[PDB]
């Protein structure tokens, strides 16, 4: 079990850790989150009481270093940092626990939710989408745009998701125009899986990362990417059986975890109705289809 | 963006553009089988590709052989249309290729767009206008060359005959769409009007009769009257 301490909490803020969250008052003695399960990525995120715009946060993995939060009054936000002084860090962590100023990562032992949302997400891939290689953790916020969005302005702040576009030369082999547009199996399996992602686990990892960024920060371009990667699979006649079965599990937990009041901007009507009812794979998402119907029958 | 009544005069500027109509690409007759079931028999069809400024028509004849052993033919028809349009563009010298292609049916956008991927600077546009180009097979010489074809074939025409020697593109296109509108609403009356007088002939190299200016005025008035009559009959007004 690992710890992320906080120097202080100078401004009223709602702090999230993974799917959990806590209200912290201005200069309330809050000094960190403890008992964070080792073995997965995590995200700690923020929304100031005064600016319900700009939700922001940091992706990290405790194995990769000792990390902590400190409020910056010049830039006006909670920053993540790395402490390289091993002893100095255990020292701060132990004293804060002794003084019991830390919340406990509040996992129920029956709950595999976070594991199922993050099965294929790996820090090394996150840091290629959010390129800032002087930090081991990755900052994301509500307003950051994607590389594809930028083509249609500052690329240091870009989400470098893999660009998917159904009406592109990449997607369409000359002479197989109609075939490849109606049955994207080529684009999925040769171009994307074998070519760019190398395997399905990296593909699923980017899909899950995009969903979580859409969910925790309302990042609009991440929601577009998540939907694009779903549609590419469902619009392919030929998909490995292990990918279909896993996709159904992945999407089930994503739909299960989404806040009910956000289904309107986070869920693209066309993609979901096409995947569940029109696509080649209409019959391969039984769990995802049952929970979509019993929870958001209106969107369908 | 889409073509509507507002941006109508853009058709007659000096940017090369083509209308593509696919309504007569896949044509069938519907009949009963010996066992009483329904079957279709395809007949020869055509793609109607027209430069509205110059009158140049690129009539790509679609032979029944293209359908042989193929499924979901109405969907395939849209992709064969786009393949053939794309080939037409590739065949034209660079300075003759269009800057826009306007499809008369929105279902052609995605097929054409995919087939034009090699021409990113050619804009594929829909239209809100309700153009009558389906009645192109009511023009006797076009119907004849389509129905006689034994192989795929491109036939070129000027759909305006020599009108542009005397009138502007705008006026020519209004005349063309009025004649076709009439032919669509009531082919028999429309054709009666065009051909009543045996002393006005169709040149071997033309599609329409060699009316004088004054006679075109009377024709256009007769076609107008035909269209309004048919509207009252359709709707009881």
């Amino acid at each position: 079990m690992n710890t992320v301490p906080f120097t202080s909490a100078p401004i009223e803020v709602t702090i999230g850790i993974d799917q959990y969250s806590f209200n912290v008052k201005e200069n309330q003695p809050f000094h960190g989150i403890k008992d964070i399960p080792i073995g997965h990525v995590h995200v700690i995120h923020f929304q100031h009481a005064d600016n319900s715009s700009m939700r922001y946060g940091y992706w990290f993995d405790c194995r990769m270093g000792n990390f902590y939060i400190q409020y910056d009054p010049k830039d006006g936000l909670y920053k993540m940092m790395e402490e390289r002084d091993g002893a100095k860090f255990e020292n701060i962590v132990h004293n804060f626990k002794e003084r019991q100023m830390m919340v406990s990562y509040p996992k129920i032992d029956e709950d595999d939710t976070w594991y199922n949302l993050t099965e294929f997400v790996q820090m090394d891939k996150i840091r290629k989408i959010v390129r800032k290689d002087e930090n081991q953790f990755s900052y994301v916020d509500s307003s950051m745009t994607t590389v594809q969005e930028n083509e249609l302005s500052d690329p240091a702040h870009s989400l470098n998701y893999t660009v998917i576009n159904f009406k592109s030369r990449e997607a369409i082999r000359p002479g197989h125009e109609m075939e490849d547009f109606l049955d994207k199996s080529y684009y999925l399996n040769t171009v994307m899986l074998q070519g760019i992602f190398k395997n399905s686990s990296n593909y699923f990892g980017e899909l899950q990362f995009a969903f979580l960024n859409a969910m925790f920060f309302g990042n609009y371009g991440s929601s577009l990417q998540w939907h694009a990667m779903i549609e590419l699979i469902c619009s392919s006649a030929t998909v490995p059986k292990h990918m279909l079965d896993k996709l159904d599990e992945i999407l089930y937990y994503q739909i299960k975890t989404l806040p009910e009041q956000y289904s309107d901007i986070l869920l693209n009507e066309r993609v979901w109705n096409i995947c569940l009812y029109s696509s080649f794979q209409k019959n391969s998402l039984h769990n995802t289809e049952k929970i979509m119907e019993n929870k958001y029958p209106e969107l369908l | 963006g889409a073509m509507n009544s507002s941006n109508y005069a853009e058709l007659f500027n000096n940017d090369i553009k083509l209308f593509v109509d696919d309504t007569n690409v896949y044509r069938v007759t519907v009949h009963k089988t010996f066992e009483g079931n329904v079957a279709t028999k395809a007949i020869n069809g055509c793609i109607f590709t027209l430069n509205p400024k110059t009158g140049h028509l690129f009539l790509k004849i679609i032979h029944t052989s293209v359908w042989a052993g193929q499924k979901r033919l109405s969907q395939l028809a849209k992709w064969k249309t786009a393949e053939e349009v794309s080939a037409l563009v590739r065949s034209l010298p660079k300075e003759e290729q269009p800057k826009q292609i306007i499809v008369t049916r929105k279902a052609m956008l995605d097929p054409l767009e995919v087939h034009m991927l090699d021409f990113p600077n050619i804009a594929i546009r829909p239209t809100e206008l309700r153009l009558p180009f389906s009645a192109a097979m009511s023009i006797d010489k076009l119907s004849d060359v389509v129905m006689k074809a034994t192989e795929p074939q491109m036939v070129l025409f000027n759909i305006y005959d020599d009108w542009l020697d005397r009138i502007s593109s705008y006026t020519a296109f209004s005349r063309l769409t009025l004649l076709l509108r009439a032919l669509k609403t009531n082919e028999e009356s429309a054709k009666m009007i065009l051909l009543s007088d045996p002393t006005i002939t169709i040149k071997s190299y033309h599609l329409w009769p060699s009316f004088t200016d004054e006679q075109w005025i009377t024709i256009e008035s007769q076609m107008r009257d035909l269209i309004l009559t048919e509207y009252g009959r359709k709707y009881n007004v």
